[PDB]
């Protein structure tokens, strides 16, 4: 491989004109906009783009001892946590450890099982997604059981399509190899077609669910766009014909919808949302014991957008909400229905520097809070009257989850992070007061000791002033002395917190390396609570690019990373925050940079797919004001012909829905356009399988393509195996 | 965040009931 051998990539005359309020008429030339399509042109141009790459790759014999070594990592059983259904017994995912999808199981007795004696042994599957296509083309995206433990919903995905299908099932009517071999499926004839986009959500009488749908679509009809969502109710035992519209809204029909039930059977929620942002409506109907039916009666209790609501409980007429209504890192309040005028106070009140990350009530009467400050949550229990008594798991370090049902005695937390695989934690109230918090299982990695792995917290300062922290892991033998290559990862936007998280690959590549793993807390991310967000959104996006770029170049200046061995990777909007950083970064700031299914196309982003939601997120592209301060950022518009650009390798999945590819295309095509002659290669993975919606991959892929990825940045930063 | 470089395993239990 050479510079300046690029595929040969038509240059078309497109010129689209945007308005700019300080500028006016700005014409925009888009010679890459036939990039947008599917034709045999394009397919030309995506097998010369994937072969190049894969020809590169090949040069590098080190890739498959990665593979080898990330195989291995991965090579370990998994489970989730339990939950005790009505029947008396436990349910819980397991992976052998490889497996493409993780396998339902269901315990042999009407007891909790002691894990330790094996899955296999304490329990038999109830539902392997696997056995759903022998070839594999289907998956199971979500699942939820009836409240009565009678029934299991399950959403499938197929390769090729948009939208997933809802199938509902008997608890005593397993999906396994060998039912599919001995009998039928066992399913009933229930078909729920065209859901997308929100949870499937019982009634408490269990006769029926509520989950979100869009308009059915002949195959030539309409375009790739999910419009005129409408929020219904399938009740088991019939087919969809008969399902019931509970809400829609034909004057507004970007918004979609979510949906809760009370445990008391008396209360249904709607919730209403018109973007990204973390605002939504709440409306209430009261539900006799008959259940759901036509003509619903909506108390319209949260009818503008200006916060976000999301229920967790009610006791009679006062409901429990989490929200950051004047409270930017989220507090408890009640919202108490019995009044005309709704009487509004907090239960548990905001704290000024943690986010109040979950909140869920346990044993009736009790509610269990996850509070993330510095990025690092911490677990308490409080009593009814809203008094904090103890505070659960206090050594652990990272990310966690609470588990459970109401009306049960018992609750879990998932717990895991850079160097913690996965523990569950139970907590049982029945249980003498000093003993009620126990360890149900801790996931064991192979080859892997997590123990061998350090993560700590530094803090930085960006350009304005601003004080960031980021972790940063490393294998106990690497010194911060200014020789290690860094792998540092991001995604900055959405609200979405950049938690902990256990990677064994990630982890063997450190070890393999000598390597470090830095993650800073961006703005535009959650970590801080909507005022970090607002710092890095909209006309304050720049503020993300801008943390970033200072994080690398922390990474240097203080000796944890080398100079130029600072790699970076990130997905969606962490692909778009890869593909500005290398633009606007000083030459040399970067050694690597692997944006994955990123947007990159700024002022047509709202024009596919479901882009115009992230409006609330970069700005209207076609409102001049906005305009101004989106295009200067636009990664497509902004690449030059003088600076050197580091070894990128980009990676996109040709169905992706979400991000569609074009973004990826134009950004590749534009970088070879103008740095043809780049000294690092400039490259494209492409991978055809077209994924429906909210499939993964099969774990070989996964793992091959994490060998490429990693060894491309290894080789870029001219580290060995050693 | 990290939905196609980690596994979803651990926490696929938690909101199934």
């Amino acid at each position: 491989w050479a510079p300046g051998n690029y595929p040969s990539t038509r240059r078309s005359d497109h010129v689209d004109t945007y308005q700019s309020a300080s500028k006016g008429e700005v014409p925009v030339p888009d010679p890459y906009q036939w990039l947008e399509e599917s034709t045999d042109e394009v397919d030309k141009w995506t097998t010369a783009q994937a072969d190049l790459a894969q020809s590169y790759l090949d040069q590098n014999a080190d890739i498959q001892k990665l593979a080898e070594k990330f195989r291995a990592s991965r090579n370990y059983a998994k489970f989730s946590a339990p939950t005790l259904l009505d029947d008396g017994h436990w349910y819980w995912f397991y992976n052998r450890g490889l497996q493409s999808q993780s396998v339902l199981y269901r315990s042999k007795e009407p007891a909790l099982p002691d894990f330790s004696k094996g899955d296999d042994n304490v329990g038999d599957v109830f539902f392997d997604p696997n056995v759903l296509a022998a070839d594999g083309s289907a998956g199971m995206v979500l699942c939820k059981f009836s409240p009565d433990g009678k029934f299991f919903a399950y959403a499938v995905s197929h390769l090729g399509g948009d939208y997933s299908t809802i199938y509902v099932r008997s608890t005593s009517s397993p999906l396994s190899q060998a039912s599919v071999a001995q009998g039928v499926d066992g399913r009933l004839s229930d078909e729920v077609k065209w859901f997308k986009f929100s949870t499937i959500i019982w009634t408490k009488d269990s006769k029926g669910f509520l989950y979100q749908r869009y308009p059915a679509r002949e195959r030539h009809e309409g375009t790739r766009s999910d419009r005129n969502a409408m929020m219904c109710y399938h009740k088991v035992g019939t087919t969809q014909e008969e399902d019931i519209i509970v809400y829609q809204d034909n004057e507004h029909p970007e918004w979609i919808y979510g949906a809760d039930t009370s445990e008391d059977g008396k209360y249904l929620y709607l919730y209403q949302f018109k973007d990204t942002s973390k605002k939504n409506l709440l409306w209430v109907a009261e539900l006799d014991e008959d259940g759901v039916k036509s003509g619903i009666h909506w108390r319209k209790v949260v009818n503008e957008y200006a916060a976000d609501y999301n229920i967790i409980t009610n006791h009679g007429s006062l409901v429990y909400i989490k929200t950051n209504l004047n409270a930017p890192q989220y507090k408890v309040i009640t919202i108490d229905l019995s009044k005309d005028e709704p009487e509004i106070r907090d239960f548990i009140p905001e704290e000024k520097d943690a986010k109040l990350a979950q909140v869920n009530c346990a044993n009736e009467e009790y509610f269990v809070a996850i509070y993330k400050r510095n990025v690092k949550d911490e677990i308490y229990l409080y009593s009814k009257a809203g008094v904090q008594l103890t505070r659960l798991a206090p050594d652990f370090v990272g990310a966690a989850s609470i588990a459970n049902r109401q009306k049960q005695t018992h609750f879990f937390l998932t717990l895991s992070g850079f160097n913690t695989p996965g523990t569950i934690a139970r907590y049982d109230f029945t249980a003498p007061e000093t003993q009620r918090f126990s360890i149900l299982r801790t996931t064991k990695v192979n080859e892997l000791d997590p123990d061998d792995f350090e993560s700590t917290q530094v803090w930085y300062e960006s350009k304005d002033g601003t004080k960031i922290p980021m972790f940063i892991v490393r294998h106990k033998s690497t010194k911060f002395d200014g020789t290690a290559a860094a792998i540092q990862y991001g995604y900055g936007g959405f609200a979405t917190s950049a938690d902990p998280f256990f990677s064994p690959i990630i982890l063997t590549f450190l070890q393999t390396y000598g390597a470090i793993f830095a993650v800073p807390s961006i703005r535009g991310g959650g970590e801080f609570g909507e005022e970090w967000h607002k710092g890095g959104r909209r006309e304050t996006k720049v503020n993300t690019f801008d943390d970033f770029i200072a994080a690398a170049q922390f990474l240097v200046k203080n000796k944890y990373a080398a100079p130029g061995k600072v790699a970076i990777n990130g997905a969606a909007n962490g692909g778009l925050l890869v593909m500005g950083s290398i633009v606007r970064a000083p030459e040399g700031t970067f050694g690597a940079a692997v944006p994955e299914g990123g947007v990159a196309d700024l002022l047509k982003f709202h024009k596919f797919t479901g882009g115009q939601a992230w409006i609330s997120e970069y700005g209207n592209p076609s409102i001049p004001e906005e305009f101004d301060y989106i295009y200067p950022l636009s990664p497509v518009h902004n690449v030059r012909t003088d600076k050197v650009m580091p070894a990128t390798l980009i990676t996109v999945n040709i169905g992706d829905g979400r991000v569609v590819p074009m973004h990826s295309f134009k950004f590749i095509a534009t970088l070879q356009h103008n740095v043809p002659q780049n000294p690092h290669p400039l490259l494209i993975k492409i991978d055809k399988s077209w994924l429906g919606h909210g499939m993964g991959k099969p774990t070989d892929k996964n793992v091959k393509d994490a060998a490429d990825k990693w060894g491309f940045i290894a080789r870029a930063l001219g580290l060995e195996l050693k | 965040w990290t939905a196609e470089h980690v596994d979803q395993t651990l926490a696929s239990g938690n909101d199934i009931c």
